[PDB]
């Protein structure tokens, strides 16, 4: 005889039901907001007749069984794994399940693929009628209970709460089946002491949560200090269920709904330029049908020193019209939904996690989607032979040099913007002609979309 | 990056600059620069009326983007001698103090940096939560305390 | 760089958008319950086809913009005006707009027309498809924002709250247009110090709120001490907006609904004749389809001495 | 901008001029102007019955439009010599003070402005919180503490 | 699985290592290593300015997965002789300590395990509750109470 205490519950996640190992199964540390169960439908048949002394009575029939439900909160904890020397998070199985439906593959380039620099989850390759199937094994005190086949449905990230950043998972399951015998040795499978020691020094503080937001229509970068916000990834999972009447049935299949990387923001009113005031004024005055905003919410902030941070990237994120809020201090809340370049493209957004996130690292992740791959920072234009002037009917195949030297996209575009005195091509061969008595400038734009600019005014005139 | 004593100096020179003979139609009393944040023994005061500023406790709440909400508390004390009547002159003093607290722009408290990088900054709130005075002391002597919760957001973005 | 503090918000109400003057514009003191904004609609289109590897995605379109909303509470402050030597209230354009649709005329005999003895608003001549249009100019700290065309939809008066009697206005607006430059000198337009001085000695206390009620059919006067009560003037304003799909639109017009001077009362049971028990007994026993009761709510009580009251 | 002692003076003078024998059919006693805004000591008092108007703290509230609510506590003490019995006399006097504080208009205090001009002013309302008797005192010397919180609004300021 | 003295040692050594003149453009003073984990008596102390790190109560919470949140309170005291003026000097020192406590990484303390081996460890976060000044003390000798609640999580245990 004993009682079961919630303090003694361990939540495991495994992609299979047998041959459990440290790779196909894993433990995830949960929080006190843990809840699960499986309710049932019921139909009551009664009769209504006009005869004196009616038939007051009813009978209840158990018809079916609603798909199980469940939800727990786990702290985002990037850390380096000694076995592979690559950044990972304890609940990477969960991220993989939320992302794709193919077999987990950390080395790949889609879904829950980690990198030496950082661990990233990519929402491409999530077009599947059923996402990856998990079987949650719940150990409490000593009793065993597991959920047959569940698919993650929601992942909520709330930052306003001052505590360390947390993620609230949720989903559904076919049938909460109690287990009479242990499936595997918990101590061996569960996270060992050393991993816990490594993890605890990598918590993420919401006390430092800088945000980057830029209107890709106007190419204007706003400087916004958040006061609260959140973003949820919803799959709108629905569970098909048979409808046999004679016997009680179970939901057998699932149909993933519509992807929704919905989120929200809120901040105080700041009159300084490129602040919340400026965004408010722009969005209310312009009044466009659709918007294209690149939103980057950076939990844990960024620093020159290496420090942990969790990163959300939502390229071309749709933004709703801000709504002013009135309280002791005025504030405005902006609700946004990440829309893709194309409906089936699946590039709504991607995330980054690592304990060693650096400002350069974070920016390259934002503009490339991977920490390891770098991005161009500063660009200057170097003329062929270092010439600051050119005469008519002469060609100047001016070259270019980027920074840093490790940028992946050394290639940039060419454009002549100010004046009409020379013509340049993709090769960079700038050409002039007769009757060109005005100075011209040559502009370049990086092919990686980093947003670097390089200017040079060449005095092309009538010559000698 | 507290700037607590910077706030105290802001108060002392605010009171000093204001409440002068330049604007008598608006404020009652003149102090001729007789105001200081330094507290002294009551017997030690040289001349009256005199006003002193105390730096109280300074609570703080953090915000997600590094914003800090410091609710610094500045007790204000005034001492005066019963030359005509303790109550009336004390009333005039407290009313002038309240007027200077409310009327006009916010605090302009200087921020001093380690590399002599001094630039100005300002609070957001100034509320006199409660006004009270001491009674039963030496009839010539009088005392009134003002509780000002200057709420200021430090220029955290500098760090 | 600065932060806007709600403590530093002043509300102005003007019958026009230009040529602002003390007569066609004014400030109304607002209590801590102040709120405004303008939310928007949104339609999300998604797809569903049975093919393997479906198309999981959606796109959001901004269709239109719901008419702005707003609400603030102002104390009822009758007072005599030195200029005209007639009773008035600070927010008299508000009452005028809640009453009529014709141009404000204080000396008239309908709507917000004052009298030497008292300022009284008459709800006759409120038959109008659109009541008098007000534009709410909102100043906070230093930013400037105003609502294009507002029509008051509700004026709720609650007495049960022990504090001084207050009125909770509420309306709607086409579009919340922020302003970059000041529209007029606030100090000149806003209520001056002397007017505030005169007004503050005119507050009305709900501590003395006598009520008179008489059954016209039976001609019987009931003596009822209230414990709480409310009454609201509702115009049920509905805002009409186009339904263009390609371009985002704005509510252009408005239709006034049905006038509703609804109210409520509450009191203790009192066995003394012509008390609450007598009224309750009469109403329950008689059980008529319709009634005709002349109800008068006297906030601030009445007295032989001259004193304020609404 | 404050008027604390101004409020106390207004209340004390109201007590004075609304306690003479001009209203014997409404009020009980007649203090004969034995009302003051400050007392040196209970022992120091000589003539009874004597009512003392004290000055308490003053809580403050700030409203959006630049308004300003100020709640001022006005503890009022009374004393009486046992001519017949302390309890009844203190009851009569407290009834008189409650009538003075609940009938009539509003607290009319004069605010002396710095320019040197005084303007009539009026408080909003005067609500009492509780009445307390400090029993157990010297039998011939009674005491009844009646507590009031006058609610007054100062001249508009603090715009910025 | 307690590290109280360990946490205090980490804080004191952070103060020492991050107070030298190596960062004159980021910090004001230079304690020259006059930082200690315990003090016998204010009177006992001899050299100023001096900062004392104290040890307080250690509240704890229990979480479902066997985790363990435990909040440690770290009152910090400072002192200084009035070389120019107590208030300004204490403000300088307190701002410096706030910079030391808010910037940088996490509190790195070394836990000595029973086996005899020492492992590096890191606290989760460090939040200051309030900074208070004990005014009215001896004029040449000032004091500023700065209270901190270090949030640290011990090695995982209590599985059963």
């Amino acid at each position: 005889m004993s009682l079961q205490l919630l303090r003694n519950t361990r939540i495991f996640v495994s992609t299979v039901k047998t041959g459990h190992n440290k790779t196909n199964t894993q433990e995830i540390l949960v929080q006190d907001d843990i809840s699960w169960g499986q309710d049932s439908n019921s139909t009551d048949i009664t009769v209504n007749e006009a005869g004196p002394r009616p038939t007051r009575g009813s009978k209840r029939f158990n018809d079916s069984l609603n798909a199980a439900e469940w939800s727990f909160s786990t702290y985002i904890l990037p850390y380096k794994d000694k076995n592979t020397s690559k950044q990972i998070v304890p609940d990477y199985m969960l991220w993989h399940a939320l992302s794709s439906g193919r077999a987990i593959n950390l080395e790949g380039t889609t879904g829950a693929h980690n990198n030496a620099t950082n661990f990233m989850v990519n929402f491409k390759d999530n077009s599947y009628h059923e996402l990856a199937m998990l079987h949650i094994y719940i150990l409490t005190d000593k009793t065993w209970s597991y959920i047959d086949s569940c698919q993650i449905n929601q992942a909520e990230v709330n930052v306003d709460i001052e505590d360390i950043g947390r993620v609230t998972w949720s989903g559904n399951g076919n049938q909460l089946i109690p287990l009479d015998e242990q499936p595997f040795d918990p101590d061996q499978i569960g996270i060992d002491d050393e991993t816990y020691m490594t993890i605890q020094g990598s918590y993420i503080k919401n006390k430092l949560t800088i945000l980057k937001i830029k209107d890709m229509d106007t190419n204007k970068s706003y400087d916004i200090p958040i006061t609260g916000g959140t973003f949820t990834i919803n799959n709108n999972i629905t569970y098909l269920t048979p409808n046999v009447m004679s016997r009680v049935t179970i939901p057998i299949g699932s149909f993933t709904g519509a992807f929704e990387l919905t989120g929200s923001l809120t901040a105080y009113l700041n009159d300084k330029s490129l602040g919340s005031m400026e965004l408010y004024k722009d969005l209310i005055k312009t009044l466009k049908v659709v918007n294209r905003f690149e939103i980057a919410l950076v939990l844990g902030g960024e620093y020159d020193d290496e420090r942990p941070a969790a990163i959300l990237v939502a390229k071309q994120a749709h933004v709703n019209i801000p709504t002013i809020e009135t309280d002791d201090v005025l504030g405005t809340s902006v609700e946004f939904k990440a829309i893709p370049s194309d409906l089936d493209a699946g590039d709504e957004g991607y995330l980054g996690f690592s304990s060693k996130y650096t400002r350069t690292t974070i920016n390259n992740l934002i503009v490339n989607g991977d920490g390891a791959t770098d991005a161009v920072t500063a660009i200057t234009v170097k003329s062929a032979g270092n010439v600051t002037t050119l005469n008519r009917s002469a060609t100047l195949q001016m070259s270019v040099e980027v920074t840093p030297s490790s940028a992946r996209n050394k290639e940039v575009t060419w454009a002549i913007t100010a004046g009409d005195a020379a013509t340049i091509n993709a090769t960079g061969l700038l050409r002039a002609d007769a009757s060109k008595t005005g100075a011209v400038t040559v502009e370049a734009t990086a092919k990686d979309g980093s947003g670097v600019k390089g200017t040079k005014v060449i005095t092309v005139t009538a010559g000698g | 990056m507290d700037h607590r004593t910077s706030i105290a100096q802001a108060m002392v020179d605010r009171i000093s600059k204001q409440m002068d003979g330049s604007q008598p139609d608006e404020y009652f009393n003149n102090l001729y620069g007789n105001v200081s944040r330094q507290t002294y023994k009551f017997e030690e005061i040289r001349e009256f009326p005199y006003v002193a500023v105390h730096i109280g406790t300074e609570t703080g709440q953090y915000l997600p983007s590094g914003q800090q909400w410091m609710f610094l508390e500045l007790p204000i004390l005034v001492y005066d001698k019963e030359k005509t009547d303790i109550q009336e002159q004390l009333e005039k003093l407290v009313a002038d103090i309240k007027t200077v607290i409310d009327t006009g722009g916010n605090l302009e408290y200087t921020v001093s940096k380690p590399n002599g990088s001094t630039f100005p900054c300002e609070a957001t709130d100034m509320i006199i939560t409660s006004v009270s005075t001491d009674e039963g002391l030496l009839a010539p002597y009088g005392l009134a305390e003002i509780n000002v919760t200057v709420r200021y957001q430090p220029p955290r973005r500098s760090l």
